[PDB]
């Protein structure tokens, strides 16, 4: 249920 | 240094809603 | 946090979320002690009974957060771990004695209204504040009940409890590297840390210099918010020489 974090953080 | 001084509280001289409860316990 | 309240914005700017990359989930709480160092509980990273043994690449640190699940664009900062350091005498076999770990960040975090380090106590701070009856503050995104999950960071203020009362509440052996906090059944008021709050800070505001000090780390308990039981915390000052050695390098 966690929102996706930007790709840059791996 | 500036450790433990919150930009939105101590740095502005604003108190959060329950910090007085802690202070009152330090008898 | 059981029987706490929602945090105010910027209330705990040293609050860190330890976040597992896969599956994407909350691993633990933690705290910001400088622009490059994060303090947590060793059991967040190493706990053989539950096959927990995280390495640097397994997780991320999310700083400046309030919402548990949302990506807080322009507010939270996400950092990678360079290296983990677990206390060499951490006792995961019995009672979590010396439940402490340090994490060095790959790059320094920028401070903001939402991101700011907490102080670590010196001998005098600890002697003056770590007294039975004196209240501290625990924060985290852990369970709201022993047996859901909060939308935002939770806060609870709890009194430090007398060492004999801590000892008499449990069959577990208590050491000088831990202290217990919480209300007694006769006090009426409730509150405790719970699963998912592990590694988070137990803080006190010094009435001497008006700064917040991290006196404890959420470590263990037996269930959450049970009558006659108390939450146990790693005694930060007792382990400061280890902290100082690791940071000095
Ligand atoms: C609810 N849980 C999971 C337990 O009571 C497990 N109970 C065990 C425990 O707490 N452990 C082992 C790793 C760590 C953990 O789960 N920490 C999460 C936590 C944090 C706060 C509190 C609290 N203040 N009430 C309780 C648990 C303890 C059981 C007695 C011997 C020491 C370990
Ligand atoms: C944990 O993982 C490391 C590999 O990162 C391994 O060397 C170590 O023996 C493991 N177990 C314990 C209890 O440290
Ligand atoms: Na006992
Ligand atoms: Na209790």
């Amino acid at each position: 249920d966690f929102e996706e974090i930007p790709e840059e953080y791996l | 240094a500036d450790c433990g001084l919150r930009p939105l509280f101590e740095k502005k001289s604003l108190e959060d809603k329950t910090e007085r409860e802690l202070l009152e316990s330090y008898i | 946090i059981v029987e706490g309240s929602d945090a105010e914005i910027g209330m705990s700017p040293w609050q860190v979320m330890l976040f597992r990359k896969s599956p994407q989930e909350l691993l633990c709480g933690a705290s910001l002690i400088s622009d490059r160092w994060v303090l947590t509980a060793a059991h967040c990273l190493l706990y053989p009974p539950w096959d927990k043994n995280f390495t640097e690449n397994d997780l991320l640190v999310r700083i400046g957060k309030h919402s548990r699940t949302r990506y807080e664009r322009n507010i939270e900062k996400i950092s990678m771990l360079e290296k983990i350091y677990i206390h060499p005498r951490y006792n995961w076999r019995e009672n979590l004695d010396r439940d402490i770990a340090l994490m060095k960040l790959k790059k320094p975090v920028a401070f903001s209204d939402y991101i700011h380090p907490v102080c670590l106590p010196d001998r005098e701070t600890a002697a003056s504040l770590l007294q039975a009856g004196y209240k501290g503050r625990v924060t985290g995104w852990g369970n709201l009940k022993e047996t859901g999950q909060p939308s935002v960071l939770q806060v609870v203020n709890l009194p430090i409890v007398e060492r004999p009362v801590c000892k008499d509440s449990t069959r577990i052996r208590i050491t000088d590297n831990m202290f217990c906090a919480g209300y007694k059944p006769d006090e009426g008021k409730r509150g405790d840390a719970c699963e998912g709050d592990s590694g988070g800070p137990f803080v006190m505001k010094s009435p001497f210099n008006n700064r917040w000090y991290q006196m404890g780390i959420v470590s263990w308990g037996e269930g959450c918010d049970r009558d006659g039981k108390y939450g146990f915390y790693t005694h930060v000052f007792r382990l400061k020489k280890w902290i100082q050695k690791v940071i000095d390098q």
